[PDB]
């Protein structure tokens, strides 16, 4: 049963032993990258607004 | 030989055409050549030739220095050498310490090179006899000669801990300076000074 | 504002 | 990484005045001359706390010259800096060319010479005029002349103005066109087309000012410049240097005529009507409506093209947006050219200016490429050339300036077989 | 003891190079100071391979960064991990090539490699017993295909019998950047041909398929490509800096992997790469390894094997196995797909396994495919070559620096001679 | 999934006006642009993609263009509570009007504007990814509908091709009718709908007029009703692709189920439930009866009896509380009935398409908000005789030529109005031939 008896490689987006060197953890993956568009938004929103008046 | 007329200027041709029609009629029909890509790889060429005639042109000639205060006597000091900086060389760190590095490791350390791991045992000591002396005379090398399994025999040199008078280590030394045994605040005492 | 060394470039402070 | 702009005539310095403008908005610095390391390449840090711009204005009308002089940039242009002449050429290509061009070229270089010297890493010169009057087409020839003689190897970019097919100011145009095209062809590196009818159209459908002046066009121009410069002037994803151009958008040095676009020209309107992203602005900018002259490149083949792009641009979708148009059949590329496009991105969007129009946007693209609709731009305006010139008018204005009649017929020779190089290259 | 000096070029070399460091100096346990901070003591004893001591446990890497502009010196000291290269290692010239292999190799090269030929100098006779050298470049740019060709083609000159390995990235007409791409890359290629001694065949398109799919990434900037070149890298040299069961330098790799001087353009992947979500539904086995190597789409090459044959391979394995599961693996491997590999070569595979899995992973393996669909490649290379050159096209700029059109047609006639032998053992 | 629908003529964007301020109040789209709450019921995120595109964010642009020769009704659009819904680039408007010539708006008036309408809707196709096809909007009796419709149809297929193109289409009642000249454009814009229109669905503006005095109790209707209730039809044929069912039928099922031959696609619009708000309350909702209701010619939306001809296929559109059960035993109940007979060339003559969200009531309308409503598209032989009923009464005028000098002044000639004739002949002959 060692298959039953081990974990993943890397379990949650937050995991101490994920380094750099072993590449199941990536920066090219961005979480939260959909907030950017939505304060990209609210920005071009507050500019225009601004231009227009 | 540029085979196209664009080179040339207005007047440079116009007094070619009044002296000689005769290169004032080749310098039109050099482009009779059939393929149009050939007669821009000559007209490239002789482009090239032109530039290669010319000479290059450095862009440093007014060398501009940035000043801190922008005044000739900032500018030429020279800072003064003061330092109160330890005199002894084995006092200042140049290696990892040799405590937490691995004993086996400071063993073959000590195998290839005995000078610096001496020098590193014993970082009061500044002259040669005095860090290849003896693994016995210092009473700070016991620790480490049982933490690196470095065999000491009984009696070396004597029983006695003692005999470094020179370097001042353990329980046998006195700074130099005036207040002996440190803490001099006041000139009554020295405050640190000869 | 202008160059340090223009603003006060006689003003000396004597002890 | 610095590069020096030369401004002649009106429109040149009028360009100049709002491409200064931008660029000392952009970097923060306050019109009296001194901020409240990117900037190193169009300021010069002088003294302590000093930054003055590596230009000079030169003209042969003092009016504008010295109304610039007590404008509102007073402190921010050395005085030095901006030459004024005394006698205007008057639309005379021969005038402004040997009668008033010989004794002011000669403080113009030596100025230069001093503004080159105090540089260490210039880059190259870029020019700015318009061959349709008299000062930039007779004294810009002989201006670029002796800086080809003097220098040679180093990078002479020229954003000219050709007289629109129908829309101009003067009558003797096509005579100034011709002149200073000839001496255009061997002496520039490379060559941005910019016709003012183009960019009226432009203020007129998209940015829809429909009483727009010669501001907002040189808003336009100086909106281009800076977003082609930002790639020396800021680090991004993937820059390009100043002599990448010549590298990849002429396949002959005899063939340097790049056609202008720029995306996303648009309203602070209707920016909040249309979504911003790199796929529909990298569209836009490939629409014959959105170029800044008056050409079709549908009737052309294109050969090369350079992209570049500010702001919120990630390698991905211009790369995809890029594959998309080479797949696109309704523009098609010359048949030698398997590759024609060279793509630069840089992090920093485009700033806007307080009284300007145009919108914050995220992202912007800058189209430079390379078609044989020059070819069609040259022959309109050769066909309105040779009208004139079949009656010999206006003819004894230029002869008694010093010229003759054969410079009229070379340059028009000339003219014929630059054209017969444009049809025959894109087979 | 087995000494390998790292050499970049240009700024996607620079770049590669500063993110095999950074995964480097996370393997050994040194911080972005230079320090030791590990744990194992299996890390300090092949140390040596990569880093030298200055002082104080002072670890710099046995690094050359060289290029032309100062940006990428500027983006690889304000990174992290870019306190750790020594100053006098940064040879950096002035002007910048600009997409002109003339002018990184002829104009440029000429007076800038002779800084860096006594540096690269200095590094490799500092150490005893120098095992390879080891380059990262591309041959699209100027200052990296030009000039690290003209530095191999030198310190080939110099050091004739040791080993050198070149990860170079090929341009690709789906993903092209610049104009002149098969301009350079068509030289560059005549020129390893001829002086490296082994290639791995790197493309940033299958870097990005691979990204996309198997990753499933949202925004696959550089840093995930330099971060897989980087991890292959290391995989190469892993029996190298760790123990295992049955090691294997460079030099056992490439004489197992070249049946003939000319066949050394190697195509290459690593195992295991999955998506975030898709970590949770797999096991870690050697099958689970294995079926991620022989894949096409782990392969980080635009050429599909099974359009080709398999002249001989290679896996290094990492981490904590059995011999026997991976010696049946490779021999299922060869029996199934009998029509895939050459006929006259029997035990196409070379294995080998290393103990020492990387840190924060339980096993890995890289894998070093010697196909003869690599062919392909420079086919639709030659052939946009060849569009060009026929109307000699942007020629201009290359004759200009002394350059003649003598230099294009051998490139040409060596490369074309590659495919056409290439395509024969098929 | 997107589809985008452009609104030819004076009444195609009146119809536009009403479908999508339906649209607005069924995605819950305030007019401003944005969507006040994120949430979303019954077909789940990503349902408004196919109708509205999101523009930075905050808004929703409609993926439509309104084109017309004369600006007062696009300005009247542009003035209303909808300004900042529509994008002020879409609403394309001429400065004159095509006058009730064929002749004039496609010849001399729409060939300055089918470029800028080809050169918007090709960015609208470029922003869309999952275009299933076109659908159009236009009455044949106008001059923009008829003539520019004609024109920008053949250049969409020769700029597209084999792209789905469905022809929601107006013609002119046998006995009711507001124009003149209107059956010279009307067959001047069949010689070409026959050859570029994908699936054309006919709609009379009378047969509308008897369900509204009939079945809603409206004694004075005016196009507004008529509007909504096309507007009701579209919805009910789109809520396949916008929400999600039990059968979910897409565009391109209908060419395959109900287009036998390339040359024959001309359907007969069936609607049920049509009923007022206090009848609805005294009448049950089951499938059978709204089954039964939408085959029967009083509740058509085309002024014809397809009791004279032979059903060759038919399609079910479904909404609200529908399960297969009940709606397999209706459809089992109709092939009973030999009152209508099905054409022995197609057995299963059927296809059924089941949705689960009902249909959405707009303040101010006049239909009922029920529970379940059927949406009925067929293909039959009624077509024939009302082409044949509309070509003798164009064949009256030709024979004094009358009114054709104003079709010759603008640049066409003679010879075109003589093939359109053989053309709606050769129709007709087919139908009949199909018919056997
Ligand atoms: N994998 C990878 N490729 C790169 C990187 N940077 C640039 N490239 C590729 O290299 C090509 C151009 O190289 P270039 O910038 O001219 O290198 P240079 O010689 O240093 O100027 C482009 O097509 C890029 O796809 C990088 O960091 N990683
Ligand atoms: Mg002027
Ligand atoms: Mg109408």
């Amino acid at each position: 049963d060692a298959k039953q008896l081990d974990m993943p490689g890397r379990v949650g987006d937050d995991d101490n032993r994920l380094g750099p060197s072993s590449l199941q953890k990536f920066d090219g993956e961005d979480l939260t990258a959909g907030d950017r568009k939505k304060a990209q938004i609210e920005q071009s929103v507050n500019w225009w607004a601004e231009q227009t008046a | 030989g540029p085979i196209y007329p664009s080179t040339l200027r207005y007047k440079d041709r116009l007094d070619c055409g009044k002296d000689d029609a005769f290169t004032y009629n080749r310098l039109y029909t050099a482009t009779q050549g059939s393929d149009v890509w050939a007669r821009l790889t000559v007209d490239a060429s002789v482009r090239q030739s032109s530039a290669r005639s010319r000479g290059s042109f450095q862009e440093g000639q007014a060398m501009v220095r940035h000043s801190f205060k922008n005044s000739g006597f900032d500018s030429n000091t020279c800072p003064a050498v003061l330092t109160h900086s330890t005199f002894k060389a084995g006092l200042y760190s140049y290696g990892v310490p040799i405590e937490e590095q691995h004993p086996i490791t400071a063993r073959r350390f000590k195998q290839k090179q005995p000078l610096e791991f001496m020098t590193q045992i014993r970082p009061h000591t500044e002259t040669t006899n005095q860090a290849l002396r003896m693994l016995g005379t210092y009473v700070s090398d016991q620790p480490h000669a049982d933490r690196l399994g470095m065999f000491i025999p009984a009696g070396c040199p004597g029983g006695k801990p003692a005999y470094h008078p020179d370097v001042t280590t353990g329980g046998f030394g006195l700074l130099p300076t005036l207040p002996r045994r440190g803490m001099g605040a006041t000139l009554t005492d020295g405050r640190n000074l000869k | 504002k202008l160059p340090q060394w223009v603003e006060n470039d006689r003003k000396v402070l004597r002890f | 990484r610095e590069v020096i702009s030369i401004h002649i005539g009106q429109a040149g310095i009028q360009v100049g005045n709002a491409c200064w403008e931008l660029y000392c908005l952009e970097h923060g610095i306050q019109p009296d001359g001194q901020m409240p390391d990117a900037f190193n390449t169009f300021f010069s840090e002088t003294g302590a706390g000093k930054h003055v711009p590596r230009c000079i204005f030169l003209d042969l009308e003092p009016t504008v010259v010295d109304e610039v002089r007590t404008g509102t940039y007073r402190q921010l242009f050395h005085p030095e800096q901006l030459i004024s002449g005394k006698e205007d050429a008057a639309n005379n290509f021969a005038r402004g060319h040997y009668t008033i061009g010989k004794e002011i070229v000669d403080l113009a270089l030596d100025r230069i010479r001093k503004l080159a010297d105090n540089c260490t890493g210039l880059q190259g010169f870029l020019v700015f005029n318009a061959v349709g009057g008299g000062t930039g087409s007779g004294l810009g020839s002989l201006l670029l002349e002796r800086l080809s003689v003097d220098y040679g190897k180093k990078s002479k970019l020229g954003f000219t103005v050709y007289p629109s097919p129908q829309v101009s100011t003067a009558v003797v145009e096509p005579y100034n066109s011709v002149l200073s095209t000839h001496s255009l062809l061997e002496h520039t590196d490379v060559a941005v087309m910019l016709d003012n009818e183009a960019i009226y159209d432009i203020c007129r459908r998209s940015l829809d000012i429909e009483r727009p002046t010669y501001t907002n066009l040189n808003r336009l121009i100086a909106q281009v410049i800076s977003s082609l410069t930002a790639s020396l002037r800021f680090d991004g994803a993937l820059n390009v240097d100043i002599t990448e151009f010549q590298t990849n958008l002429v396949p002959y040095p005899r063939i340097h005529f790049m056609l202008s676009s720029y995306a996303p020209i648009i309203s602070a309107e209707k920016a909040y009507h249309e979504q911003l992203s790199v796929a529909e602005i990298t569209n836009a900018a490939f629409e014959p409506a959105s170029m800044m002259v008056k050409c079709d490149p549908r009737h052309g083949k294109y050969m090369a093209c350079c992209l570049m792009y500010r702001g919120d641009v990630v390698p991905k979708d211009v790369n995809a947006s890029v594959a998309t148009i080479k797949t696109k059949r309704t523009i098609q590329f010359v048949d030698w050219c398997p590759t024609g496009f060279k793509c630069g991105i840089n992090y920093q969007p485009p700033t806007v200016v307080p009284g300007g129009d145009l919108a914050k946007v995220q992202r912007a693209v800058c189209m430079i490429s390379n078609s044989t609709a020059i070819g069609e731009i040259f022959s309109r305006l050769d066909h309105k050339f040779d009208l004139m010139y079949a009656k010999r008018a206006f003819v004894h204005w230029y002869v008694g300036e010093g010229m003759e009649e054969g410079e009229f017929s070379e340059a028009r020779e000339d003219l014929a077989a630059l054209e017969k190089d444009f049809e025959e290259v894109g087979a | 003891m087995r000494e390998i000096v790292h050499i970049q070029g240009g700024q996607c070399g620079n770049q590669i190079g500063a993110k095999f460091w950074e995964v480097v100096s996370d393997e050994h346990g040194i911080d972005p100071t230079g320090t030791y901070h590990g744990d194992s003591d299996l890390q300090l004893e092949r140390i040596n391979v990569y880093f030298n001591e200055a002082t104080g446990g002072r670890y710099v890497p046995r690094a050359i960064l060289m290029d032309l502009e100062p940006g990428t010196m500027d983006s690889v000291r304000s990174g992290p991990y870019g306190q750790i290269f020594r100053p006098d290692n940064f040879v950096f010239g002035q002007t910048g090539a600009g997409n002109n292999w003339a002018k990184g190799h002829y104009t440029e090269g000429a007076e800038l490699i002779d800084s860096v030929l006594d540096v690269v100098r200095k590094e490799a006779e500092s150490c005893d017993c120098l095992q390879g050298f080891q380059v990262c470049h591309s041959l699209g740019g100027g200052t990296g295909s030009g000039m690290g060709t003209l530095l191999i083609s030198k310190i080939r000159e110099e050091y004739p019998d040791r080993m050198m390995l070149t990860f170079s990235v090929v341009p690709s007409p789906k993903v092209s950047d610049t104009v002149v791409e098969p301009y350079n890359a068509t030289l560059s290629v005549h020129q390893l041909v001829e002086n490296a001694d082994e290639c791995m065949v790197l493309d940033n398109e299958a870097l990005y398929d691979i990204c996309f799919r198997t990753l499933k990434l949202t925004t696959p900037t550089f840093g995930d490509l330099n971060h897989l070149i980087s991890a292959v890298m290391s995989g190469i040299t892993c029996c190298l800096r760790f123990p295992g069961q049955l090691n294997a330098d460079l030099r056992k790799l490439a004489v197992n992997l070249i049946p003939f001087p000319r066949l050394h353009f190697f195509m290459v992947g690593f195992t295991p790469l999955t998506s975030r979500g898709s970590q949770q539904y797999r096991a870690l086995t050697v099958p689970e390894l294995t079926q991620q190597m022989w894949d096409a789409k782990n392969m980080m090459c635009a050429a599909d094997p099974r359009h080709g044959r398999y002249l001989t391979a290679s896996a290094l394995f990492r981490g904590r196995m059995s011999t026997k599961e991976v010696d049946e693996q490779m021999l299922n491997v060869q029996n199934k797909n009998s029509s895939y590999f050459v006929e006259w070569i029997p035990n196409n595979v070379k294995s080998s396994v290393c103990d020492i899995p990387p840190k924060g992973l339980k096993m890995s393996a890289t894998f070093i495919g010697n196909s003869t669909a690599i062919q392909e490649m420079f086919k639709r290379v030659s052939e946009q070559f060849t569009a060009m050159f026929r109307r000699k096209a942007f020629l201009h700029w290359y004759t200009g620096e002394g350059m003649d059109e003598m230099e294009f047609t051998e490139a040409e006639s060596n490369m074309n001679d590659l495919v056409s032998e290439y395509q024969q053992y098929q």
